[PDB]
RNA sequence: UUGACCUCAAAUCAGGUAGGAGUACCCGCUGAACUUAAGCAUAUCAAUAAGCGGAGGAAAAGAAACCAACCGGGAUUGC
RNA sequence: UUGACAUUGUGAAGAGACAUAGAGGGUGUAGAAUAAGUGGGAGCUUCGGCGCCAGUGAAAUACCACUACCUUUAUAGUUUC
RNA sequence: GAAGACAUUGUCAGGUGGGGAGUUUGGCUGGGGCGGCACAUCUGUUAAACGAUAACGCAGAUGUCCUAAGGGGGGCUCAUG
């Protein structure tokens, strides 16, 4: 399956959750007892990985929250044209479906490709939507 | 007391949620600043 | 499938009738499929890309270059296919006019798994701009077999324009083979396409130096 | 007007803001803060062009 | 609730069923008053036989078409064949049903014969004069009983010609089952140029 | 339509000699009389057409009887009434063309 | 239009299957309530029938036929003196007019097994428990 | 000017009629929840109780826009 | 609160979208020229001329078709605003 | 006078709606709550040499992985010194 359930108390920091059908990454967790007799409630503050928005929530601790599958994958650039990166996989597979980043990451990547470094791109998959998060340079195998 | 008003109740006298109320709110909810475009003292 | 085999058979019959008998051409004529897709946006929708290998080759004689290592070049001597080594690529020294000349020289490129990393570093991104990027080959596989495979490759990639075209095959092949290849290419195209058989704008079959014939 | 959602806005403007002098309208727009947003959107557009030039 | 090896019961007593309980304590008294009503009706219609003449008629379904029974009234065609109008038959005590039809000649002939015997057996008084009193009977149904027709004789000769009466039934069921597909194949065979 | 004599099959049932009774007058309730035909023709001449009938006339003139029957099936209740309505409107078109 | 359920502020105080207020429909017809109001207006008359004449978005318009059971032209004229029998007081209130029988469902057939001799009468008849002297 | 017609009124005009009671049974409208489901929301209780309108010695229904598929039956009601 | 249908009739203009009938059109620089793109194409020729090798240019030129985007006329047209 | 086929009204359809209605808010447990899972399972032991056998007893494990890490055959012998 694309996504799998988990418990709120089983969740912990720097893990992925589904909040309002968005892949989110937790920055804050806090548990407070509801009433003296009652079970504690979990307050979750998380950041969407793709959009960067802050989404929070409060559930029972025993409640089950949905968790996505996030895969980070490593590729080499071939060209940046029309806002669409062209990447090259190990064993020689090529994809052009990735859109170029639109922020300061995209600006730095564009300048780095213009001045000619060999750039290593990390793109993540979660719940059927695809994006690029970071780039490095290959220190060896020039 | 909370039976008597939306603002009632609590171990301290405080409103709880925001006091700016939607224009589409219903009778019994419109207690506060109805459809406020802005709040606060302007200088 | 909206398109029917008997209609394909009919249209192939007048196509080969025009190409072979009435107006014969000295150069061998390739049969082309030209498609246009409908209610689709390149900017927002996912850019589909896919490839299929036809059983009988469309273009037997099209020029191919093999970037290759010592073993790949030694095998390429037996294959009879043009090759330049890693030392040759370093001798090119990233000069744009000569690599543009090479890109217009060779339609297809085959490269080794080892050297496919630094093919962009020695050659740059103008291969990706042209759309001719080298295909991986390994020591285990047969180079001439993969030359036949690449010569029989059919690739659909969206890009920016909402119309595509591929070469189904030659005029000179047999009628049932031409019908089967055009049918499997249309089926592959609609398999890649989302919301299949309804985002098909137009399908056109043609021969080289021939008029267009419209299949839906 | 062809673009979607324009008509709904137009109906409102006619209904309540029909009797507004331009000077009154400008004051209201500033208080609402709508004007600032328009300026910012335009500024962002200027920024985009500037970035391309810097790369060149 | 559920317990030892007992059948599953369905007793519909979850409403206020004790509000609707009809115990027929008045069976005997109701029978006595019913006989009193019959006797006072007979005294009121003192020559007439307390019930109309009903036709013999064939029972509807395949479970009951082997039997014959009494109907509501005679057909207008039956009373016209008997030779008297429907209004006159209704006045002299013959039930007439305007909405049943005659499709069976045996039933038609039986009802015409039954009307002939009724017209032979009754005495119709003049409307004005002497009234020659005639000691009523109380049941036209008992004076004209419904008789089941004799369908066959009890002894015959064996007439066997080799069809076994099972192959016949099986072939009839098979040709009914594969009727319409055979005319479909015949139609496409005919329109095959 | 005679019965076969056996209990199953196509014409199952007992063979009895038939009678073919006299036809009931209520079986001819929907039959059209001369006087009501004359009245219906006169009031059709007097009243003319309803708006959906006018747009049906335009649909036979422009978009054909298939679209006319689809719109008449949406407008009236059933496909049978739609077919009869499209048939009589086609008759009105032919008669007005003769006029 | 519909019949709004007359409850204060829409509170029904029950299970959620009975919380509907707006889309509830009256079981009798507008023709029926029209002739019932006409009968209450002229209680000395007897309602015979009614027919539609006109309508708009707000109102439906009916014409009600009424017969005077005290007038001598209806006391005589044996075709119509059945309306003077006291069992025909407020036929429109008991549902004995044409639209009343239509709304009560009084018709022959397999489609009317619930409502053929009276819905409550049939319900009592098939919810009665019948016990004889010699128990069967 | 006069006399009609249509429509709408007024009379302590001549003569009538309706209301209220009773309500076991009858014809309708409206309409729950307790309860059962070992919890509970659909369901059930129940097309019931409560509420409202209208009759009679019975009421209602009733002489097929019926049932059927048979060799066909033949208004309604009740067992 | 928003939309549709009905209440709901009578008149004029102006835009827009489809059907299918046909027309023309595309100029940063460089490059012989006005490069919308794609895909085939090494021979097509009507001139024995144009492409091809070669020049430049991201994109190359004949000879073919396709697809958008534009403007453009018309229908007893279909329609929406 | 104003307004005008727009409001209004009727019926559907989407949104909003603790203002209100109805209901729910596990179990084991050296009291309950927090904790844990002894709640479906597996290995060794407690376990008293057939079998069975408890505790919120002890030491651990499971919600997978594998087109071979399955099946057949052949050849060879491993850790360590
Ligand atoms: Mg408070
Ligand atoms: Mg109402």
């Amino acid at each position: 399956s694309a996504t799998y359930p988990m418990q709120c108390s089983a969740l912990r920091k720097n893990g992925f959750v589904v909040i309002k059908s968005r892949p989110c990454k937790i920055v804050d967790m806090s548990t407070s007892k509801t009433g003296k007799h009652g079970h504690a409630k979990v307050h979750l503050v998380a950041i969407d990985i793709f959009t960067g928005k802050k989404l929070e929530d409060l559930s029972p601790s025993t409640h089950n929250m949905e968790v996505p599958v996030v895969k980070r994958n490593e590729y080499q650039l071939l060209d940046i044209d029309d806002g669409f990166l062209s990447l090259m996989n190990m064993d020689g597979d090529t994809k052009d479906d990735v859109k170029a980043p639109e922020g300061e990451l995209g600006d730095s990547l564009q300048t780095a490709f213009d001045e000619g470094k060999d750039l290593m791109v990390t793109i993540i998959s979660a719940m059927g939507e695809e994006a690029a998060i970071s780039f490095k340079e290959a220190a060896r195998t020039d | 007391n909370p039976v008597d008003h939306p603002h009632g109740g609590g171990n301290h006298q405080h409103i709880g949620k925001a006091s700016t109320i939607s224009r589409g709110a219903v009778s019994g909810q419109k207690a506060g600043l109805i459809a406020a475009r802005r709040t606060g003292l302007l200088r | 499938s909206k398109i029917t085999s008997s209609q394909v058979r009919e249209h192939v019959k007048e196509l080969l009738k025009y190409s072979n008998e009435t107006k014969k051409r000295n150069f061998l004529e390739t049969v082309e499929l030209q498609v246009g897709l409908k209610n689709y946006d390149p900017q927002r929708d996912k850019r589909f890309s896919g490839s299929l290998k036809l059983p009988n080759c469309p273009r037997p004689n099209m020029s191919i270059c093999i970037f290759g290592d010592a073993f790949d070049v030694d095998r390429a001597k037996s294959c009879g296919v043009d090759a330049m080594s890693v030392d040759d690529l370093k001798k090119l020294n990233k000069n744009k006019k000569l690599i543009k000349k090479l890109s217009k020289k060779y339609n297809a490129f085959i490269a080794s798994e080892v050297l496919i990393k630094q093919v962009p570093r020695l050659l740059g991104p103008q291969l990706s701009k042209a759309g001719k990027f080298p295909t991986p080959v390994s020591h285990n596989d047969d180079l001439y077999g993969k030359v036949t495979d690449v010569r029989s490759t059919i690739k659909f990639q969206l890009k920016k324009v909402l119309c595509l075209a591929v070469a189904v095959g030659n005029v000179e092949m047999e009628e049932d083979v031409l019908v089967n290849q055009i049918l499997m290419s249309v089926n592959f195209f609609v398999s890649l396409l989302k919301k299949n058989w309804q985002n098909v704008g137009s399908l056109v079959v043609k021969s080289s130096m021939g008029p267009a014939f419209r299949l839906y | 007007s062809n673009v979607r959602g324009k008509r709904g806005k137009l109906k409102k403007i006619q209904k309540k803001y029909a009797d507004q002098d331009e000077t009154e309208r400008l004051l209201r727009l500033e208080a609402l803060g709508t004007l600032k947003g328009i300026e910012k959107q335009q500024q962002r557009k200027k920024e985009e062009i500037m970035k391309r030039e810097v790369r060149e | 609730a559920i317990s030892k090896n007992l059948p599953i019961l369905k007793n519909h007593f979850r409403k206020h069923w004790q509000e609707r309980v009809k115990v027929h304590f008045d069976q005997a008294g109701k029978k006595v008053s019913r006989r009193n009503a019959r006797a006072t009706r007979a005294a009121k219609i003192a020559p007439r036989p307390l019930d109309l003449l009903r036709p013999v008629v064939r029972a509807p379904t395949v479970k009951y078409n082997r039997k014959v029974r009494a109907g509501r009234g005679f057909t207008l065609a039956e009373v016209k064949a008997a030779g008297l109008t429907a209004a006159y038959a209704r006045t002299i005590g013959i039930a007439v049903d305007h909405r049943r039809q005659n499709r069976n000649q045996e039933i038609f002939d039986a009802n015409v014969q039954r009307l002939k015997e009724y017209q032979s057996k009754i005495i119709v008084f003049p409307r004005n004069g002497k009234a020659p009193e005639a000691e009523q009977v109380l049941s036209a149904a008992a004076t004209f009983p419904i008789a089941q027709p004799a369908t066959d004789v009890e002894a015959r000769a064996v007439q066997d010609n080799g069809e076994s009466a099972f192959r016949t039934l099986r072939l009839a069921r098979s040709e009914k089952k594969f009727r319409g597909i055979r005319e479909k194949r015949a139609r496409e065979k005919a329109e095959a140029e | 339509t005679v019965k076969t004599g056996i209990a199953i099959g196509l014409n199952k049932g007992k063979k009895v000699t038939s009678m073919t009774p006299a036809p009931k007058i209520s079986y001819k309730k929907g039959a059209a009389s001369n006087r009501t035909k004359f009245v219906r023709s006169l009031v059709r001449e007097i009243a003319g057409l309803s708006p959906y009938e006018r747009r049906l006339i335009d649909l036979i003139r422009n978009s054909g009887e298939k679209r006319a029957r689809k719109v008449a099936k949406k407008r009236l209740g059933s496909f049978t009434r739609a077919k009869a309505k499209v048939e009589e409107m086609n008759n009105i078109i032919a008669a007005s063309r003769r006029h | 239009g519909n019949r709004k359920r007359p409850v204060p502020k829409g509170a029904t105080y029950g299970k959620p299957t009975n919380q509907g207020v707006n889309e509830l429909k009256y079981q009798r017809s507008l023709r029926a309530t029209a002739e019932e109001r006409v009968g209450r207006r002229a209680a000395n008359l007897r309602v015979l029938n009614s027919y539609w004449v006109n309508q708009d978005s707000t109102y439906k318009y009916f014409e009600v036929i009424l017969v005077d059971p005290q007038h001598k032209a209806i006391r005589r004229d044996a075709r119509y003196n059945w309306i003077c029998d006291p069992v025909h007081k407020h036929r429109e209130a008991r549902g004995l007019t044409a639209t009343g029988k239509k709304s009560r469902g009084i018709n022959k057939g397999h489609k009317f097994n619930n409502t053929k001799a009276g819905r409550r009468k049939t319900w009592k008849r098939q919810n009665t428990l019948s016990l004889w002297r010699y128990r069967k």
